[PDB]
């Protein structure tokens, strides 16, 4: 058995092209395999917890030990099987800053609810079979 | 249980601490939500050093984020591992420092520091048996170099017997981002020399050189430099948190490192550092580690130790390995490099062993050295200070808050006295 | 107290524990199975429901006395159909242990020793011979009306329609008896002295001993040749004897390697470490995985 | 002349389990310790010192 | 009828204690759990006390201000053996400072240590004496060793005390500030220790590299060698032999004057499993190897000085006639010469029990072994080297504030230096012919 | 090539609800492309990835 995992960013081990967090198929059975789904829209991420996941929907994939989301870019790579891109882990949140701490002090928002939008890059689609 | 508490301030301090916490959380196997997910029980037996327990079995770091402007903390809260810090540990103002030591140490710092003093006192009385304090900040910025050092003074007044270390990223003149850098640098070092038990000098050019020429990495970021700094900071306390053949706490390192009270300014280094494309071609052994150890090419400070003499040195080894080869390697490097070691302190090297290596590596080395070559940056900073000060350039900003030229004068006095005694204790002979 | 939410659970759990502790302290004639037989007299119509007064009277007859708050809490928890009547069957379903694996092994081997025919059932008369001969040396083989006379040693069990004693009720009755007896050691003592059978595993390999062994073998390879080496030294034995070149180690092969490298481990400890190393359960070790574990593992 | 077989070429170790006589009297680890036999300094009449009546003499 | 109380203070003391107690347990056949498997009468009373149900509690105590090693002892394979309340742990390490462990922190732990020692000793009514283990160049170990020696010398008085102390190596070392507390501890122990034994590490490193052919030995092998040494010394108290000697007959045949009580120890043979078969292991040749200077576990070269007393103990199947022949050969050879006022100074003991090889160890199975303890005037060289280091350090008052600031006055250094100079004078003075 | 391009059947989904044990496709929408793995290429690491 081979599992898809990731380990925290290190200058010793950074991506060949993206230079960001690695994703690797390894024999490790440790906690690094812990992957979790997340519903796409910012408003309902928290409340969608505990709800069944249905196929064909736009979903987010996040690692537990790092809380990093898996995503891909137009980053070039070469292998046997033609020309292929890169898959890695990174936070593609929108750049503008928001005063989460001061909203905390005032009491308008709580940490579990997100406030920063993430770009379309991070989206992933689960595809099932067409016919039974 | 002999735990230590973390206080960080300023933009640079926040950036360093953010990655230090991520690295330590990764090594201890703590998820960003705070739930333990380690593999062996050794990761949990001494978890109380950095983390406090909460309901649900989760853990919280005992770090205090202190500043005048909420921009940097505002950004860092939204990133990964931003949920570990409990919201009460953030303290900030509404004005900002403006890179002015006067405003960060007399006007805004004085009125704001009550809350941070209250919270640090609360946490310090909360901990069972406090071991020491660690600070991470910058000497070229305003808010850090002023209000952090005022905190240093107050907490030293309140707790005289505890150990205190600071990681000061003193900026260089080759490429500096601030024009009022020497002013607040001199003021900070003068205020810090009488209160800091240990001093940890960090230079950005040194990190750039190491990462470019050793890691061979063409496009690094501040994240990489933060990671090197975090690894170095964690290296000193490894045997404190984990078992080893030779346990050596912070006080032991201090007593074996400082011979005189005012000579407590050290330069550090980490080993091994290799590019990814060269890992397969390098055999990790004690001779290689000790060769990479003492290379002046490897240090994290702009000062060249080859221009001076090593007053004292220390070694933190991580990973299972016997002590014989360590012993003759230390003796061998002392014998062949006797010219670079001051004579009247024979066998001026401390060695300690911890059996838990960093995750992803089998062996590791943390080096901390007190050597007389560190005075070069002192002379260069003093020269820049006097070069601007003869014309009284930018002194109106400082005098706008009641400060006068006297404090500048005795700050220059203290620096001159320090650089003077670092010469006497490099020329003294039996 | 203040049984608002899971206060119910924490308040009934203590009653469970005190019942267990009281039975264990009694340690004698009082058996949990006696409650089951004593409730049917009050049941009358076997509806499975008893009112609070009858429940209290039954408990007091056994000798387990409780406070009024306690009685209300037990009524609230175990009155599932909310008619105001506690289900004694639901009560007795709880407060019953599933039994330790060691005790299960002992009782199963005790049953199998008697059940030589391996039909899964036992004649009640057969148990009587053993139950009596273990207690006397001069009982002599043949009694006049031995069946009925020595059937008093038995019938604490029950028998199926065929009349044979079933293994399930055998283990169930000894489980019920092993509620006041919460001792693995003393329970095994009673069972073995009663059945005249003395056998058990000496011990199971413990994790700290495993750590000690792995630390020893981990240190031993360091002493030889130089620091960078010992990887080639371990690879070189694998080359010496891996004829098929498949890349799979076996139990005997690892035993040989340890014997070459001055490490004579027990067979049992070697099996323990082999089982700890492999998760595939195929009885084969990948050489590279073994090397990575022994040489490159941050954790002890 | 071929040098017989390549298997005939010498090897550092061979499939003989006890390859060298060096390792056949070595102590095997997990063995239970063995109680010593009748070899210790004679001590039988000194028990009337740990006899508790030795003190409180009058 | 004999019991000896072992004390292990400091990280080095605890690490040596672990190894020696493991060897004792293996010698007497106890399992790690402390239970006797069902297997001529014991006589293990010296090291263990029988609770009444099978468990055997060791007669030892562990002291340290750093809880890591003691936690590892309570976590390892010997959790069920040691009595939980006789493993005393402090709060903060002395951090290589003698005054911290002797004046500030050790005061609140010495009372508990004394209470537990009294509670252990009340059981022993045929107590022989005390053995103590400590690294001299360590702060807490040195400070607590000095304090316990001072307290016990007045609490018990005439009870014999033997200290197997680890002096720092001359040319190599771990810390840098070890001379200060080294001379402080030596001055403290001069008038409080009946017997002292050298345990520097570089000499046993040399022994391991030359004999055992181990290129990178670790502290575990060193502790195993020390355990073998102490077992060989103590085996006379629990195994019958032709000649029996007790710890009481040490100050009579090893201490000509009360001021001189420092002795250095040798051991033989040091042979690996791969080495045992090609050696006949004659008693004469193992004795010749034992007297060879490089076979010393201390960097003291006895051919620098005189010999005062020479006590050797044999274990195995040796014969007194070969013993006497080997002694005659030793006296015949000219490279070894004794002091003028000692015509005979040989004290020989014989024990029947052969040494036992430890699983996971590296020593081989042998039928004959010798342990050695001798008095030499050449021992003054290490004290002179420590004096040189202390002069070089105290000339410019380095590190002095680190001792001043926690309550010990500045004058201790002068008196300690004067005392060590007096010891150097005594060592030479006891070496002139009449 | 032949071992890489073998045939396979995706398990069908009932009422469009993913349940443990099925074989499903993972697709990045922003690339509009499906993820695959290259076992033959070996990552630079002591562990095999
Ligand atoms: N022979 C031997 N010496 C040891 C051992 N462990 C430590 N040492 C010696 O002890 C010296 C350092 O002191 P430690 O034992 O580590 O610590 P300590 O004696 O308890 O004193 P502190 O450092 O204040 O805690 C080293 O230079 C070693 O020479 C050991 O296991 N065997
Ligand atoms: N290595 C490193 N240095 C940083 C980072 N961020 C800021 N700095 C240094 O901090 C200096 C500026 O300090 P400043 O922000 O004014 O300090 P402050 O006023 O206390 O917030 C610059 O010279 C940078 O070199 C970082 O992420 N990594
Ligand atoms: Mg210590």
């Amino acid at each position: 058995p081979l599992y898809l995992t990731s380990s925290h960013i290190t200058p010793q081990k950074c991506a060949k092209f993206s230079r960001k967090q690695e994703v690797s198929i390894s024999t490790n059975e440790g906690i690094n395999s812990a992957w979790c789904f997340e519903y796409m829209d910012p408003k309902l991420r928290y409340e969608m917890k505990g709800q069944p996941v249905r196929s064909g929907e736009p979903v987010l994939i996040k690692h537990i030990p790092t809380c990093q989301w898996l995503a891909t870019d137009n980053v070039q790579y070469n292998n046997e099987f033609g020309q292929e891109f890169e898959v890695f882990c990174n936070s593609y949140q929108c750049h503008n800053k928001t005063q989460n701490l001061i909203a905390e002090k005032v009491g308008r928002k709580t940490i579990e609810t997100p406030m920063r939008n993430q770009t379309n890059q991070n989206t992933f689609r689960i595809v099932t079979a067409l016919y039974p | 249980m002999r735990e230590i508490v973390h206080i960080q301030g300023g933009q640079c301090g926040n950036q360093i601490g953010a990655k230090f916490w991520e690295v330590i959380s990764d090594e201890h196997g703590i998820d960003p939500t705070g739930t333990y997910h380690g593999d062996s029980d050794l990761q949990l037996e001494r978890i109380n050093v950095y983390y406090n327990e909460a309901t649900g079995g989760r853990y919280v770091p005992r770090a205090i984020l202190m500043d005048l402007e909420p921009g940097t903390m505002d950004s860092v809260r939204a990133g990964p591992f931003g949920q570990l810090f409990r919201p009460d540990n953030f303290v900030f103002g509404q004005t900002g420092a403006g890179n002015n030591w006067a405003k960060g140490h007399y006007t805004e710092g004085a009125e704001l520091i009550d809350s941070v003093l209250d919270v640090v006192r609360k946490e310090a009385e909360g901990c069972d048996c406090l071991q020491g304090f660690q600070i991470t900040h910058s000497l070229g910025g305003g808010t850090g170099s002023g209000m952090g050092t005022l905190l240093i003074s107050k907490v030293r007044e309140e707790y005289p017997d505890r150990i205190m270390e600071t990681f000061s990223v003193v900026p260089s003149p080759k490429v500096s981002d601030t024009v009022v850098e020497p002013y607040n640098a001199t003021l900070s070092v003068h205020q810090l020399v009488e209160n800091a038990d240990e001093c940890m000098v960090i230079d950005n050019e040194a990190l750039y050189d190491i990462c470019f020429r050793t890691l061979k990495l063409t496009t690094p970021t501040y994240g990489d430099l933060n990671h090197l700094v975090s690894a170095a900071m964690s290296g000193v306390t490894c045997c404190l948190r984990f078992p080893g053949q030779l346990n050596s706490d912070l006080r032991k390192l201090a007593v074996n490192l400082i011979p005189f009270p005012r000579l407590h300014f050290f330069m550090i280094g980490f080993a091994p550092l290799t590019s990814r494309g060269s890992q397969q071609y390098r055999a990790l052994t004690v001779p290689e580690l000790t060769q990479q150890m003492f290379d002046a090419k490897n240090m994290m400070c702009a000062a060249d130790p080859r221009h001076g003499r090593y007053l004292t040195a220390s070694a933190l080894f991580r990973g299972r390995m016997s002590t014989k080869e360590v012993d003759e390697q230390m003796l061998n490097v002392q014998n062949k490099n006797s010219s670079y070691f001051v004579e009247w302190i024979p066998n001026n090297i401390k060695s300690s062993i911890c059996d838990i290596p960093p995750k992803g590596l089998k062996m590791a080395v943390t080096f901390v050295g007190n050597s007389t070559a560190i005075q070069e940056m002192f002379k260069r900073v003093a020269e820049q200070f006097t070069a601007m000060f003869r014309r009284k350039a930018f002194l109106h900003w400082y005098t706008g808050e009641g400060m006068d030229e006297m404090e500048f004068t005795e700050a220059e006095s203290n620096m001159n006295d320090l650089v003077s005694e670092y010469q006497q204790y490099q020329d003294a002979t039996a | 107290m203040s049984l608002y939410g899971v206060g119910l659970n924490v308040q009934v759990d203590r009653i469970k524990t005190e019942f267990r502790l009281y039975v264990s302290k009694q340690k004698g004639g009082l058996n949990v199975r006696n409650l089951r037989r004593i409730f049917e007299q009050l049941d009358y119509q076997q509806n499975g429901q008893l009112n609070l007064d009858d429940f209290k009277a039954g408990l007091n007859k056994f000798g387990f006395f409780l406070k009024n708050v306690d009685y209300q809490c037990l009524l609230k928890y175990f009155d599932v159909e909310q008619n105001g009547n506690v289900n004694y069957l639901a009560f007795l379903s709880c407060i019953s242990q599933t039994l330790n694996q060691r005790r299960a092994n002992f009782v199963l081997k005790v049953f199998d020793s008697i059940d030589s025919e391996q039909k899964g059932a036992v004649h009640p008369f057969s148990l009587a011979e053993r139950l009596e001969v273990v207690k006397n040396k001069d009982y002599q083989i043949g009694s006049k009306t031995r069946e009925q006379l020595v059937g008093e040693y038995v019938a604490q069990f029950h028998k199926n329609q065929d009349g044979l004693i079933t293994r399930d009720e055998f283990v169930s009755y000894y489980e019920d008896l092993g509620l006041g007896i919460s001792s693995d050691q003393h329970f095994i003592e009673i069972l073995q002295t009663q059945w005249g059978i003395k056998e058990d595993d000496d011990l199971a390999i413990t994790k700290e001993e495993v750590k000690g062994i792995v630390k020893t073998i981990r240190q031993k390879l360091i002493q030889k040749t130089k620091g960078a080496n010992d990887e080639f030294l371990l690879r070189k034995l694998f080359k010496e004897f891996d004829i098929s070149n498949s890349g799979f180690l076996t139990l005997d092969e690892m035993n040989a390697m340890l014997i070459k490298l001055e490490i004579p481990i027990q067979k049992r400890y070697l099996n323990a470490v082999f089982s700890q190393l492999d998760r595939n359960h195929s009885g084969v070790i990948e050489f590279e995985e073994f090397v990575y574990y022994i040489v490159n593992d941050p954790y002890p | 002349y071929t040098p017989d077989a390549l298997s005939a070429s010498r090897t550092f170790h061979k499939d003989t389990i006890f390859e060298k006589d060096y390792q056949k009297h070595i102590p095997e680890l997990g063995s239970k310790p063995t109680v010593p036999k009748d070899k210790a300094r004679p001590y039988n009449e000194f028990t009337k010192t740990y006899d508790s009546t030795h003190m409180k003499i009058p | 009828m004999r019991e000896v109380i072992s004390i292990h203070v400091g990280q080095g003391g605890i690490q040596v204690g672990n190894a020696c107690w493991e060897l004792f347990c293996l010698e007497h056949g106890i399992q790690p759990d402390g239970q006797m498997p069902s297997d001529g009468d014991d006589a293990f009373n010296t090291f263990f006390s029988e609770t009444g149900a099978g468990k055997h509690v060791p007669r030892a105590v562990f002291l340290d201000l750093e809880p890591t090693v003691i936690d590892e002892v309570r976590t390892g394979t010997y959790r069920q053996l040691f009595h939980p309340e006789q493993l005393i742990s402090g709060k903060e390490d002395a951090a290589n400072n003698f005054a911290r462990g002797h004046y500030t922190i050790g005061k609140e732990i010495v009372d508990l240590c004394l209470d537990r020692i009294r509670k252990l000793a009340d059981n022993c009514t045929g107590l022989q004496g005390f053995l103590v283990f400590n690294s001299v160049g360590g702060g807490t170990g040195s400070g607590l060793g000095s304090l316990l020696l001072e307290r016990l010398s007045v609490d018990y008085g005439k009870k014999s005390k033997l200290g197997f102390t680890i002096y720092p190596s001359p040319q190599v070392s771990t810390a840098v500030v070890e001379p200060y507390n080294s001379i402080l501890s030596t001055h403290s122990l001069l008038e409080h220790t009946d017997v002292a034994v050298m345990l520097d590490n570089e000499a046993i490193y040399d022994i391991c590299r030359r004999n055992l052919d181990i290129e990178r030995p670790t502290y575990t092998n060193l502790n195993r060698l020390i355990a073998q040494v102490i077992s060989s010394l103590t085996a006379s108290l629990r195994f019958d032999g032709a000649l029996n000697v007790d710890i009481t007959e040490f100050q009579t045949n090893l201490v000509p004057y009360p001021r001189i009580h420092f002795m250095l120890s040798s051991y033989a043979p040091i042979i690996s499993a791969e080495k045992a078969y090609h050696e006949q292991l004659s008693v004469a040749e193992i004795t010749n190897s034992a007297f060879e200077p490089a076979n010393m576990m201390a960097k003291c070269d006895p051919r620098h000085g005189k010999y005062m007393a020479c006590s050797m103990m044999y274990r195995g199947d040796v014969v007194p006639k070969d013993v006497n022949a080997s002694i005659a050969t030793i006296k015949t050879k000219r490279t070894i010469q004794f002091v003028d006022w000692c015509p005979t100074g040989f004290k020989v003991g014989i024990n029947y029990q052969p040494p036992t090889v430890v699983p996971g160890g590296d020593l081989a199975k042998v039928m004959r072994a010798v342990c050695m303890i001798s008095n030499s005037t050449a021992i003054a060289e290490v004290f002179s080297r420590l004096d040189h280091k202390f002069d070089l350090m105290y000339a410019k008052r380095a590190f002095v504030h680190w001792y001043v600031g926690e309550g010990m006055e500045e004058g201790e250094f002068s008196e300690a230096r004067e005392d060590l100079a007096a010891l150097e004078k005594d060592y030479e003075e006891v070496g002139i012919e009449t | 090539l032949k071992r890489s391009l073998g045939g396979v059947n995706l398990s069908y989904a009932n009422e469009g609800l993913v349940k443990f044990g099925y074989t499903v496709m993972i697709e990045s929408d922003f690339m509009n492309a499906v993820v695959a793995s290259n076992i033959w290429d070996k990552i630079t690491g002591t562990e095999e990835a």
